[PDB]
């Protein structure tokens, strides 16, 4: 049951912003 | 006589498996011969690779059927058809 | 070769082991109904069924 | 023109012809067959 | 169902749609694993509800039905 | 089952006749298949 | 404005499964109707077949567990199938790194 | 161009001997030998002649 | 100019319009005409049962089908090890291209 | 359809990495069903196999008792 | 009575594109019947007769 | 007694299901209604739950 | 633009084949001419003989 | 601007299972033998009746 | 070679294109 | 260099399958009747299953 | 899927510091 719908865009916009700092 | 007709039809199916893979070897030959006429780029290789002779276990029905008829006569009663379904 | 002209046809290969199609299959069902050792009825029903 | 003013209004609702396993009245035939 | 592709009236926006739909495909498949949780309980509950009928069928009925006729003989 | 089988013996006289012209179409097919191999050898290389 | 005209996955809207089968109980109207005959007073000395299968049933719950044992091993088959699918996606990711360094 | 060597054959005109019309003449001599009216033998001579 | 209408490559066709109305239930025909005075004592006993060695063949086919359902989970464990060695192979190919 | 004519790639790489876990879940569903449709079939059979011979001797000795 | 409903077949070969030979000249505006809710209340009228 | 259920002939409505001409030159005027006709199909469900 | 559909549906039928316990199916085995294929094999010899 | 019918199985066609009433007819099985069980050497040769045209051309 | 591709993509439809048609008509004649 | 194309033909991927253990249908009546032998059967089929 | 990955967030910070 863990979890639904959404974890991507909060994880992605962060790991994108880390990759985008480089 | 039906195992003759059926296993001859499974021979010709098993032959058509290898002959369709011969036609894939003619394709894959033309893929690498195009690639090596480029020698660089159309490169062919492979191979069924991962787990591709699988655990087909299967181990199919090796049924040793012993008809143990314990003859102290017939209607008294011992038709022991011992199906030893073995998984070899 | 200029590959062709063609005779592939069944000039008397068709006209096959086809008899009509029918083996002149004269099924003469001669029903000899005997009682007490004597013939009481002799019904000879012909069929000429196709085969 | 050909074109969204020629309006391909094709909302693709599939016409689901719902197949039921039922002949009418087949659920109950009150069987007074008790031929004693 | 029948989704219309109408309304498309003509590389960051290519890679943005490869992102956005898959920020929406982790999504549908997080929803799918929560539906597939329902299928896992429906399957474990189906083995349970076959085993419960084997339980009732063997334990009290079939083993009672036999040894209650042997005790009569 | 013998009247069936003895009429079936006459069926093989017809089937062996039919299969001998099938094997004649298959022999003509090998002669066309050899002409096609010689066409393919000239066709792949000029 | 050039656009590819939208088609759609309407083969999912065409979902005919027209199945219905024999949902009737008691085929032929059958139940155990009372027989009762002439009052024959035979003595019967009653040499029992004892029935150790008076619901050997623990064995038929166990026929369901000779098959729950197959269900757990096959749940592990699907979880290890989908684990090899996850490591194929890990292959696709390193095949993409292998196209960068190429 | 010495063609007509092919000649896309000649898998042939096939007036072949694959015939049964040529008829399968089923001369069924059903010899019912009766004594007194009882059948003692039925010598059903199927002459199965292919003409 | 491309030869493509949007979505035309895949319409997943759930059109499999099968109807199996077939009656799998056959009437296992019972008879019990009225059982007269069986005061004739000549009913010998026989108690001949059960083999049923086909049921122990089916119990062995359930062991074999589980052992296939296990050899499939093991072949798919070893297939995930083969794809971990393809992970290591594309890692080793990208490290060769680096060198 | 017969057509005749890096920032947001970091977001698509990180969400193809997350969609790969979500395809691990949907491929683990497919493995859970592969095993559990075998497990329902083994449970709906094993009482018809092993007990499917022992309960048949159990019954033949009742038929032998009368 | 083994009812199997009919499968949803309709013109999935339409809209390969929408045509532009005459394009979608698309008359909008809205606030339209809604007679379906009055007809759910003619359903609920003959539901009052079935309740009583 | 043996009552027949015969006479139940469901009429398949076969509207054109295409808007004016090709992909359309009008859109507003296509009679948003027909959930009224399906709410009248439930009015005739509840009418037969009444009437009987 | 040649969008033309060169693929025609070679229409197969197989309605459910009842008890063909009627034995009256005579054999015939009539084939193949096909002398147009040996004319085409001769046109391939002629087209090669033109190419020569 | 060419695009054409790139679709497999026209009309959705494949060899769907037929299985009928279990008619036990005996059939004495007078074979057509098929010497064209892939006479195929002839169709590789139809490609070589045309490779012979390719080399001459 | 555009003649040779066209002769190869045809000659199995011509010469074998009559011999394989008798080969098939004797299978149709066998049933 | 190359155009080499030996590859698999389902010789490298294979079915395992095994069966035919000998279904020895040694059918045997007898039938002692009334304390006397009135027939003595002992049949020997082997079915290759 | 309930593993919205922490090892990816720790992998980002390392590959980002290396870059």
């Amino acid at each position: 049951v863990s979890k639904p719908d959404l974890t991507a865009a909060l994880r992605d916009v962060r790991q994108q912003y880390e990759s985008v700092a480089a | 006589r039906l195992q003759d007709e059926i296993q001859n039809m499974k021979e010709e199916m098993a032959r058509h498996l290898r002959e369709y893979q011969d036609l894939l070897n003619v394709k894959m030959a033309l893929d690498i011969e195009i690639a090596t006429y480029r020698k660089f780029s159309s490169l062919n290789l492979r191979e069924t690779n991962l787990d591709s002779l699988p655990l087909v276990d299967t181990h199919s029905k090796r049924t040793l059927l012993i008809k143990t008829v314990e003859t102290r006569d017939g209607q008294v009663i011992n038709e022991t058809s011992q199906h030893h379904d073995d998984l070899e | 070769p200029n590959f062709s002209s063609l005779n592939l046809r069944e000039t008397n290969l068709d006209s096959l082991p086809l008899v009509d199609t029918h083996s002149k299959r004269t099924l003469l069902i001669k029903t000899v109904e005997t009682r007490d050792g004597q013939v009481i009825n002799e019904t000879s029903q012909h069929h000429d069924d196709l085969e | 023109g050909p074109g969204t003013a020629s309006r391909p209004s094709s909302s693709r609702s599939y016409v689901t012809t719902s197949t039921r396993t039922y002949s009418l009245g087949s659920a109950l035939r009150p069987s007074t067959s008790r031929s004693l | 169902y029948a989704s219309s592709p109408g309304g498309v009236y003509a590389t960051e926006f290519k890679n943005t749609r490869t992102n956005e739909k898959v920020e929406l495909q982790e999504l549908n498949d997080r929803f799918a694993n929560y539906i597939d949780k329902v299928r896992f309980l429906e399957q474990q509950n189906k083995i349970l509800l076959a085993e419960l009928e084997q339980l009732k069928g063997q334990g009290k009925s079939r083993l009672g039905d036999l040894y209650e006729e042997e005790m009569r003989e | 089952d013998v009247d069936n089988a003895s009429l079936a013996r006459l069926d093989l006289e017809r089937k062996v006749e039919s299969l001998q012209e099938e094997i004649a179409f298959l022999k003509k097919l090998h002669e066309e298949e050899i002409q096609e191999l010689q066409a393919q050898i000239q066709e792949q290389h000029v | 404005v050039t656009t590819s005209t939208r088609t759609y996955s309407l083969g999912s809207a065409l979902r005919p499964s027209t199945s219905r089968s024999l949902y009737a109980s008691s085929p032929g109207g059958v139940y155990a109707t009372r027989s009762s005959a002439v009052r024959l007073r035979s003595s019967v000395p009653g040499v029992r077949l004892l029935q150790d299968s008076v619901d050997f049933s623990l064995a038929d719950a166990i026929n369901t567990e000779f098959k729950n044992t197959r269900t757990n091993e096959k749940v592990e088959l699907q979880e290890l199938n989908d684990r090899f699918a996850n490591y194929i996606d890990k292959v696709r990711f390193l095949e993409q790194q292998n196209k960068i360094l190429l």
